[PDB]
């Protein structure tokens, strides 16, 4: 009776590795399939050791031993989508490492993922990473204030935003941290109150708002 | 087998399996007419199905409306029971015409109710408005808010877009596969 | 008009609803304290006067305690309607 | 001045109203209760002070009233 | 068989055959008279009958009227509960007349109740209206909007062609084929 | 044979019956008398007598009048529920004068009740009035239209051509030949 | 074994029976019909579910609403009465409202009562909200307070974003293996 | 003013009821006397009276008044 076999009739939602630990790794795409799949486990249904993992947990887990061994390391993800090679992808200019120093940290990775016959290391371009974003800010339309800092890069949208924008800005977000995750870009999205809706202002180098006739508001 | 609940509505019991089968946990709905509906399940199961029948607080409740606060039996209706029942009608025959709309499959809608004060001697107040819809999978979303706002501003005296919040969402994963018998 | 029509209704209307209770009431009880005579002369209703004379201060306490309300908003009602 | 004198006479109807009808309730459970000789003035009077007051008739009367011409937010 | 639901009557009962048919679930209907109608459906096809019931929310509830929440039936009542009667009658007699239509299958129609005031020292509001409709395949929607506006305009006293909205959709494809019995 | 409805009225029966032939689908009617009319067809039909029935929300209601939300055996009026009945009458007499019209099959019309205020305190508004109406095959409807406005202005104190929305249609091709028997 | 408590009902039950679970305590549930359920477990494990018991403060007295404190049905009732029952079910509709977003599995809502002055007279003053709710994992929670907010603002008259609290929180831990049997 | 008026009537009320209650007692004796075509008026006005002057109800009517606005020593 092999696992497969418990798994379901769709077969190709799952995919069983073996690996050098002696126990079968079972790979999933998210938390609902995650749960459909430990609970076999847990139920006890199969004899032999077996563990289930995905691509979040695996990062959280990486990202932990890395903080301990290489903690001044600066990288972006781990790529998951063929499993038995992953890529691991690092920032070229704050990196500085000699080619055994990659060799050694490829090795001692491999030896934290027992389902994984190598991991490639490549290097990618941090100007390349904050262009993306800000091109995809301003293909959504939406407005935004930009801060550089040493080591990592502030995006503001703030303001009385609409239904559209929120969905849309929303939607944006989500597809650029699932590609370059939370590392070096951040995003701070706030909504406030209108203060000048209805009322007769100036604008320009000198600005102020009639708070009402009689009253004037001087911010700075 | 071991009982897990107890007479059950028929509305309740459908709500629970479904909830079971999307874990993985094979369940069993029994009835015992004037007892109602009974939910059981294997052993290997009861510590999932009592989990998970905690962390989503099942069984469900009746629905709430607001007309139920101000039953028309009276002698007396004041103003505010009147104008509650009015508006409490409204909202529903509001969501009732949505889900006509092409694609949509439910949705809730909420209006605010001027009506916990008389307004007694003092000057109206104007009207806001809040959407909820899920959408079937593959839907443009963006443009199709549009619809919506449009459609609810003229139902009302009064609605600026400003006034007017809308949320969709798509529908999750189609649960089809049964889920595996304990060995 | 019409705000004229309706507070006349339901003036006449409270009317025949608050003096409807208390009547019906008090005639189902004559009826039966006069109709178990047939079995018992059931003095202990009528014979302690004290306790009779007790009841109605009793009754008509707990009887205003339902009417206020309802004359409470009626008055509101037609103030209402007379000023605004 | 006749426009004025007529809709203070309106005014006046609707407030009789809510009296007439306690004055006809007490009287016919006066009759209920068998004691058709007493007065029922007696007893219909204070009801209808007490009524008055928790109704705060005053009040009412004198914002009303000003309302009709006066625009106060 | 496995028993999904009890109890429905005739326009519940239709609503969930149609339902299930469309996604390939063969099912059947079963009349036990004062106790009403079963639905029931084979074992393979469970899982997938009870995640359709919750996504659409069977069965279906009873249609809303504004006039069921002030019965004429009653004695006396109010001006405003009259004019909510009234306007409520006028919404259905609209919603009947625009089915006559060429090409409308159903329709729904909504007025602004400014009753919600009863407009006491001030002047009346002006009237809006909005009105969504199903068409026949091959309809030219955008020249069709405007018999719809034409016609609703002069229903009332005072209506502007910016305060009416209209909005309109295709009838999905036909479901001729049957399903398949599970082997 | 498939049960598909139960306990109809004669003339709802007659309308679902032709509403299934128009689409190919032979349908059979017994009569059960006190427990009313019965529809039947065969289970190769079965499907698209589904589908349709849900496409055209079969069977029909009964038909609207605003006079029905004020009965005249009723214990009291208030002037506003007399005046509603006057205009629920004369909104009959009109659809029953124009159905006389040369070549016109049948009409519906509709008049702004203005009575929905009092009229109280300020001058009355103009009236304003809709018609529909469906032709026989051949008919010159821009020549026609003429002749309804015409007739429709002289019916009331004060209308103006403006105030005047018509609408016609012609008749659908006629259906003849009876459908195809399952093999 | 040793009785740890009884005649509890069926939510009580199955509350305390996930808390123990959770602990690695094996309990059983018996069921004794009007005299209700009775909850049992080993010697070894008596002196824990004891100190459990006490610590969680077992079995939870059930769910509070104000309603409850102004009876509706009642032959009387008072403005304030009437308010109170009013905001209590807002907040009822509202949270049934929130657990239909994506993700949601619970929520709860607050209202400022502003019905403790009866608002008459003095003028009335504008309200706060306050709402907890928790999320599946790996739920991006930053981006999803913004939702909320803004489904929240429209539904009442006056609310500004900066008077609105909401606090989110994850799901624990899976509980899916059965304690282990005292040897 | 429009104040003080209400103030009165609440007090005035109070001062009702016990009249009120001497009415209902003298009904009820007549009744159960079966002395019943007599007016209970004519009893209990002099009855009323007499009560009130013998506890000088005047007396700490006028105390029960100042002592909103002074203390008498
Ligand atoms: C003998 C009892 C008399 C009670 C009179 C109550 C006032 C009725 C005023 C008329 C009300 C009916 N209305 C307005 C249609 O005339």
């Amino acid at each position: 009776a092999e696992l497969d076999s418990l798994l379901g009739q769709e077969k190709e939602r799952f995919q069983v590795l073996p690996g050098r630990d002696k126990m079968l790794y079972v790979a999933a795409q998210n938390e609902r399939d995650t749960l459909w799949a430990r609970q076999v486990l847990a139920r006890g249904d199969y004899d032999k050791n077996a563990r289930v993992i995905n691509e979040n947990e695996e990062n959280k887990r990486i990202s932990i031993w890395l903080d301990t061994y290489y903690p001044q390391l600066a990288y972006y993800r781990i790529h998951f989508d063929e499993p038995r090679k992953p890529v691991f992808w690092l920032s070229r200019q704050r990196n500085t490492m000699s080619k055994k120093e990659l060799e050694v940290l490829s090795q001692k990775l491999r030896a934290l993922m027992p389902y994984a016959d190598s991991v490639n290391i490549t290097l990618m371009d941090d100007v390349t990473a904050a262009g993306q974003a800000e091109a995809g800010l301003k293909q959504q339309a939406l407005p935004y204030s930009r801060r550089n800092h040493k080591g990592g890069v502030t995006f503001v949208i703030q303001g009385a935003l609409d239904d559209v924008e929120i969905l849309r800005a929303r939607q944006f977000v989500d597809s650029y941290y699932r590609t370059w995750g939370g590392r070096y870009v951040q995003f701070a999205i706030e909504l406030k109150d209108d203060w000048l809706k209805g009322r007769s202002f100036q604008y320009g180098a000198e600005g102020y708002i009639k708070m009402s006739p009689g009253h004037w508001y001087f911010p700075s | 087998d071991k009982d897990l609940l107890k007479g059950l509505d028929q509305e309740q019991a459908n709500e629970v399996i479904a909830v079971l089968q999307m874990h993985n946990i094979e369940a069993n709905k029994i009835d015992s007419g004037k007892l109602g509906y009974s939910i059981t399940v294997a052993e290997p199961d009861f510590t999932a199905a009592v989990y998970w029948i905690k962390t989503y607080q099942l069984p469900p409740r009746p629905r709430v409306e607001i007309a139920q606060m101000f039953p028309a039996d009276s002698l007396v209706s004041s103003p505010r029971a009147e104008k509650a029942r009015l508006y409490s009608a409204i909202e529903q025959r509001l969501e009732q015409s949505l889900q006509t709309m092409e694609g949509v499959l439910s949705a809730r809608v909420h209006i605010s109710y001027d009506i916990d004060a008389g307004e007694n001697g003092r000057p109206p107040k104007p009207v806001h408005l809040s959407a909820l819809a899920v959408y079937e999978r593959g839907s443009p979303l963006a443009h199709q808010i549009s619809d919506i706002k449009r459609f609810l501003k003229n139902s009302f005296a009064d609605v600026d877009y400003d006034n007017i919040s809308v949320v969709l969402s798509e529908r999750s994963d189609a649960q089809l596969q049964a889920p595996g018998t304990p060995v | 008009m019409d705000d004229l029509v309706f507070a006349g209704n339901k003036a006449l209307y409270l009317v025949l609803i608050l003096s409807g209770w208390p009547t019906i009431v008090a005639t189902i009880i004559g009826l039966l304290v006069g109709l178990f005579q047939t079995v018992t002369q059931l003095q202990e209703q009528t014979l302690p006067f004290g306790i009779k004379l007790l009841g109605v201060c009793l009754c008509l306490f707990l009887l205003s305690g339902w009417y206020g309300e309802v004359l409470l908003s009626y008055g509101r009602q037609v103030i209402f309607l007379a000023l605004a | 001045a006749l426009s004025e004198i007529k809709s203070a006479f309106k005014i006046g109807f609707y407030l009789y109203l809510p009296f007439v009808v306690v004055d006809l309730v007490v009287s016919s459970v006066l009759l209920a209760l068998g004691m058709m000789m007493m007065s029922p003035v007696t007893i219909s009077t204070p009801i209808k002070l007490v009524l008055f007051v928790a109704l705060d008739g005053w009040t009412l009367l004198s914002k009303g009233l000003i309302l009709q011409y006066m625009d106060i937010a």
